């Protein structure tokens, strides 16, 4: 056995080598908040929400990418961890548009939920927000790039799962836009699943748009009959 | 406070008190129906520095 010992909030647990801090905390039972991390996509680490503190160390580490070693104690509820989370989400919400009432993601938005959970209660931003030019990628996915937070799940999904390699980031700095750089339709077998893995309301479902709200819909678990995959 | 003095005197004698000092019907002494617009103040958490929610 190659299992090594780590500590989450003082609680000992066994992990495999190469395990990230996020997976060890999940094995203990703590869900570290995340935006760009996905269990089925490659690790990107460009949102800095998962910054957790290792004790006896003068820096916060990215739990979605840091591999654990022996003797580590992970503090998921300390003071500087919460300070880092609040600062990161204040930066995230600094340029976010006030589009919540006219958003299809409202009520099932990850940004709203962790803003209520780990975020602050007021905004100190007294400047002007940015406005990204919209794009068209087909009659299935409605695109509003003013709401995108540049999490790069688009690029990783279109490069590692769909295998299209037609989505990317053009720009450098605060004006970097996630798009296609040309009038190209993102037509694929799995072109709708980006709507599933967009944490904000930047990519919505065009047939579903402006129809219902997530809190008033009953969910029934069923089986697809459209093909033989089941 | 519109009745003649005879009625006020008979009323004060029958009641045993003085009713003209304290009338139960409101008059021009009440506040005006229109008011200047207010400016409600802010609370103790409306600050730009040292306002961490975790504390
Ligand atoms: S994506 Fe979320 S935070 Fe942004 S406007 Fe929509 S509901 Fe609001
Ligand atoms: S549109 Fe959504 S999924 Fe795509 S990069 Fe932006 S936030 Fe991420
Ligand atoms: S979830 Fe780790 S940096 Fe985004
Ligand atoms: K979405």
């Amino acid at each position: 056995s190659n299992l090594i010992e780590v500590f989450v909030d003082g609680q000992s647990v066994m992990v495999e080598p190469g395990t990230t801090v996020l997976q060890a905390c999940e094995k203990v039972g703590m869900q570290i908040p995340r935006f760009c991390y996905h269990e089925r996509l490659s690790v990107a680490g460009n949102c800095r929400m998962c910054l957790v503190e290792i004790e006896k160390a003068p820096k916060v580490v990215a739990a979605c990418a840091m591999p654990v070693m022996k003797g580590w104690n992970i503090l998921t509820n300390s003071e500087k961890t919460k300070k880092a989370r609040e600062g990161v989400m204040e930066f995230l919400l600094a340029n976010h548009p006030l589009d919540c009432p006219i958003c299809d993601q409202g009520g099932e938005c990850d940004l709203q939920d962790q803003s209520m959970m780990f975020g602050s209660d007021r905004s100190r931003f007294l400047e002007g927000k940015r406005a990204v030019e919209d794009k068209n990628i087909g009659p299935l996915v409605k695109t509003i790039m003013t709401r995108c937070i540049q999490c790069t799940r688009c690029i990783r999904f279109a490069s590692e799962i769909a295998g299209v390699d037609d989505l990317g980031t053009t720009g450098r700095g605060n004006d970097m836009q996630v798009g296609t750089y040309i009038e190209k339709m993102f037509m694929s077998e799995l072109s709708g699943n980006i709507i599933d893995i967009c944490p904000v309301g930047a990519l919505t479902s065009k047939p579903y748009a402006f129809t219902a709200r997530p809190w008033e819909t009953r969910k029934t678990e069923s089986i697809d009959v459209m093909d033989a995959v089941g | 406070a519109s009745a003649t003095r005879l009625i006020q005197g008979l009323r004060n004698w029958a009641s045993g008190r003085d009713l003209q000092a304290k009338l139960q019907l409101r008059y021009q002494e009440i506040s005006k129906r229109t008011q200047p617009p207010p400016k409600l103040p802010v609370g103790p958490s409306h600050r730009l520095s040292n306002n961490y929610y975790c504390a």
